């Protein structure tokens, strides 16, 4: 709805920085509403849930298990890592790690997952496949949160990330048992409460991840719907900004009270 | 009493009941369960991805078990970070805690994690230490010159750094 476009622009004046968005019919894939649809913003946590269907690719293919367990030491170890800490001397499986890289933006889970599909290059080559020929990683957790301006390291385009993340979810890329256990991951993410989430009114359905990053960044994609289903996407990232968390948080909800009303 | 916090971390010692924890930190901002098992998990100041936190792990799931482990993140300040790539480099598995301190400023690091496998026994005591550059601590959970020292039974097994220069 124009109106949102409304917030969208504004968002981007307050916080001194470029915001992208796009809202996407999930059904149809078409675009009902965008801003800089095709500028580049860092992934951050988000690009996890790129990660997690590679590896349920892999997991459909017969090449990887959910409950496989990853016996990893303190080496592998990164910040940001509530759940892979506490679970070190007795391992995690490929399923317990995506819930944490997901729904908490575990990093070292992310790094252990992207050691088992061969690495950011392989993410890469799995997104490009799947006709996404945009989205790339290229470092791993903590270094690709750098943010650094006109860096198109670790970087995607809101409307190319939209079109993934239906993908992803709908296409028959992943076999049903496997879209469904993306997006229950997503639908328990822990992390987004201040995003989308709090202007999100009962009986609606909203599976998302969140990230943050260096340099004000900050960013969401999301799969909801009204009456308990999803039926669009929304895409949110901005990058650059000096403003707080908390105050990009508070941008970053307004938009998602637009969209809302305007559904 | 607010969200958990550097001195309610440093206030719970091992040995402490699961109801001396919910105690100090606040229940409120604790958990069990789910993603952490036995264990308590309680979060600072959140802000979303990234928020400050403490799990305390316990002997056993029993609800008389005893604080056996602590780890946090982003709870606790160096109290004078001088770490450099430099110094971090003259680092040396085998070294004992006292020795690598010397190695990287006296008050460099922190506590990311302790834990005791043989409680009460304090054999194969496992420690990991967070050491930061002058710049590189941050309680917003973005670092800028850190490091990981872990050891077992008070002797240096590795190490690994991010962005010191």
């Amino acid at each position: 709805h124009p109106e949102t476009l409304v917030k969208v622009k504004d968002a981007e004046d307050q916080l001194g920085a470029r915001v992208g968005y796009i809202e996407l019919d999930l059904n149809s894939g078409k675009i009902l509403e965008s801003f800089r649809p095709e500028e580049r913003f860092p992934m951050m946590s988000t690009f996890k849930v790129l990660l997690c269907g590679a590896v349920l690719s892999r997991i459909d293919a017969g090449q990887e298990q959910l409950g496989r367990r990853i016996h990893y030491s303190q080496n592998d170890l990164v910040y940001n890592s509530p759940v892979t800490e506490k679970h070190l001397t007795d391992g995690m499986t490929v399923r317990e790690l995506c819930s944490a890289a997901i729904t908490m933006s575990d990093n070292t889970a992310a790094n252990l997952l992207l050691t088992t599909i061969g690495g950011p290059k392989e993410l890469t080559a799995f997104l490009h496949n799947m006709g996404d020929h945009v989205t790339r990683l290229d470092r791993w957790e903590p270094e690709l949160n750098e943010a650094i301006p006109n860096d198109e390291r670790d970087t995607t385009m809101p409307a190319a990330m939209a079109t993934t993340l239906r993908k992803l979810l709908t296409g028959e890329l992943l076999t049903l048992a496997s879209r469904q256990q993306l997006i229950d991951w997503m639908e328990a993410d822990k992390v987004a409460g201040p995003l989308l989430r709090s202007a999100l009114p009962a009986g609606w359905f909203i599976a998302d991840k969140s990230g943050a990053g260096e340099r004000g960044s900050r960013g969401i994609i999301a799969a909801l719907g009204p009456d308990g289903k999803p039926s669009r996407i929304v895409v949110i990232y901005t990058t650059g900004s000096q403003a707080t968390m908390d105050e990009r948080n508070r941008q970053i909800a307004e938009i998602g009270a637009s969209l809302i009303k305007h559904w | 009493a607010g969200v958990m916090t550097g001195a309610k971390f440093t206030q719970i010692q091992f040995g402490m009941t699961r109801q001396q924890v919910l105690d100090i930190a606040g229940a409120e901002n604790c958990e069990t369960g789910g993603s952490f098992g036995d264990s308590i998990h309680c979060r600072g100041h959140a802000a979303g991805d990234y928020y400050a936190y403490a799990t305390f792990g316990f002997t056993s799931a029993a609800a008389d078990a005893k604080v056996d482990s602590k780890s946090q993140e982003k709870l606790l300040a160096p109290s004078a970070p001088t770490l450099t790539l430099a110094k971090f480099n003259q680092v040396t598995v085998g070294m004992t805690r006292a020795q690598v301190l010397a190695t990287v400023g006296q008050g460099s690091c922190t506590t990311w994690s302790e834990y005791y496998p043989a409680y009460p026994s304090t054999a194969g005591v496992t420690l990991s230490l967070s050491c930061f550059d002058v710049d590189g601590y941050s309680s917003t959970g973005f670092y800028r010159g850190s490091a990981h020292l872990w050891f077992t039974d008070g002797v240096l097994q590795g190490k690994r750094q991010w962005d010191l220069v």
